[PDB]
């Protein structure tokens, strides 16, 4: 006789996607650029911002910190500091969800400022790097 | 035993 | 004199960023916060999030696109639908490894045609062709 | 005029139109009554009788065992435990009658096995029955 | 309501029409790769190769020599003299691939060859053709 | 002149008010309308809104009133928990009628006692004195 | 004879009891639920003046709510507001009415209960308000 | 206070 | 059978 | 070439 | 419950 | 547009 087995000697396979977690990053964005499944507002400066609590907390300490606290847990209207400027908030949302940075002459010292009040620091180096 | 696998691993969600 | 911090309009990309996302979804589903689904294959539960479950499963985007069953938590799978398969698919969204053994391959590729998600299936393909 | 010619005057192609049905029919006969059957697939329980050349024409995975220079001789196979002799009893009917019978409650196993014998247009079908449900 | 039930909802039956075609197209690819023939057939001295299960399908002759416990393992058999070469390839190409071709000049040929075999519905329809002749 | 109409504060007493809502709140769980929690007991599943389990129940009660517990969708009950005792009382919640059959009573009394419905269980004392 | 075979319930017909006040102690427990703000899921806003509510106690009472909340797009609204012209007081007075099977009508808002009842579709309500 | 029974239906009946 | 309970049926929550 | 369509029954049918 | 597919049901071997 | 590639990682790691 012969025996077929898929992986004879009890074997232990892995398969590595090597772009999956760019797929998936894809697809919350595409999501988010949607409004499909968003459950909070970000609120900077009269402007409103729509977003997975879920991918705020991975990228932002400061929304981290408000999360896992169960009482602000199930808020979805957030208001950020007045001080903060919508502009560079937007810059850091889309980077949350495409890896992409974008910098301007005029809005440089915008996205860095808002990357520290997010206490989103390896972004903040990245930024005091690039001067 | 590892293999990597390179293509696009899920549906992509159109825009 | 005029000190300006430039024009060229840049783009920063940080190559690992994604991966860096993906595994703090997975420390927070671990940490059970908020996920806020439960799958059930065969009387068996499974916690996670439904952006996740979207992302990745054509199944699970086209139950939570449907605008009137829009708060559901519950999801039933077909009963057929192998516990283990659907638990190694599960860790594969939430990591990028698929682990197959012997005695689940078949189980983890019929489930992923269950979910819709046919690029693992098709590398499933080419996995026991060799 | 005292002489003809009976000549047959016709370069003609007759097309039988149901001959391969009939051939398939014909292979089910003699594959039920144990005829010219020269390997036995053994799953799990269960062991199952076919051609060897039905199996190639039908199944990617017999294709490459039997052209395999080695495996070409084998008269029993056993199949990886984890297929079911369900699966695999519908789509061994399918082979021989073109009919593939899905019951509620193995839609997932015939799916899984024609996976494995790598039967990709049937998995294909499967997936289109499966999305109507 | 907070849940739902993803189930396959249908007893079917899915019947492709062209399988059958498949098949013998896949036979007859096999037969001309040599792959897995188990008969050679000679007719005055020509070799044919060929799978047993396709001449019993097609062939009441072949159907009664290897339904013959005994006989089922020959490898070689030589047609009656009588048989000519160039009918049996024509019947041959018919087994695997549903066409008979005919030139004027051979219908005879084919026939006869047919009546050998015991092809009876094959010779039904040489009758009719040669009819649509003379 | 001054028509002022009535003046004493009345009060209109609507008798079957109270058990009017029990009914429309029944027929909303069996239209699955606005329902929001999943009971899990060994297996079977049933679905409720929470306000009403927490008007009937202490232990149900006890849960929902968690500051932590906010968002819960699914419990699962005890293992030994009887699937037929519990749809007993579910029933009861919605309709102020307790069936018993033989076969079931002290299921139905003993998960009582475990969903903390004490009066429940005293009537089922009485009853199986009889 | 010398056994004996215990059940329960030997005629193994049908027993049903049934608790006659039931109803009215699950809708005081609502009303408790209510007044502690647990498990509340709509505010009805009349007038800048806020009320909470369970959506449910609102869809069995009116036909106005069950109209709003049986709408999949209105459904997980989480704040209605109410037309400018319906009188808060008049509202309150239906919500406890909801709340607690007691309607109370005192000297200078019983048109207002009046007309907000009408607004609700409450029209057993407002019939038994036409009575008084 | 005067208080009054009403014991007809007092809301709507939500249907089957 | 029907018989008629008539006593409070659960727990009062408390104001 | 002349193609005809014949669509009876080609060969003989083996019998259960 | 029957269902006519009308494709291609197996692999084509390669002449 | 000039595009710089960072490699380092870019976000806090939600701990175990």
């Amino acid at each position: 006789s012969s025996d077929l087995y898929l992986r004879p000697g009890g074997g232990d396979s892995q398969i590595q996607f090597t772009r999956h977690a760019s797929d998936v990053l894809l697809n919350l964005n595409r999501l988010r650029s949607r409004d499909i499944l968003t459950d909070v507002v970000i609120v900077v400066s009269r402007e409103q911002f729509r977003a997975h609590k879920t991918v705020l907390m991975a990228c932002s300490g400061l929304f981290y910190s408000i999360f896992t606290d169960q009482l602000k847990r199930n808020l979805s209207v957030i208001n950020l500091d007045p001080e903060i400027n919508p502009e560079g908030f937007n810059i850091l949302l889309d980077f949350m969800y495409t890896s992409r940075l974008n910098l301007r002459e005029g809005n440089i010292m915008a996205v860095m400022a808002t990357a520290m009040y997010l206490q989103m620091e390896h972004v903040v180096d990245t930024c005091r790097k690039f001067i | 035993t590892t293999i990597k696998e390179m293509g696009r691993s899920i549906h992509e969600i159109p825009r």
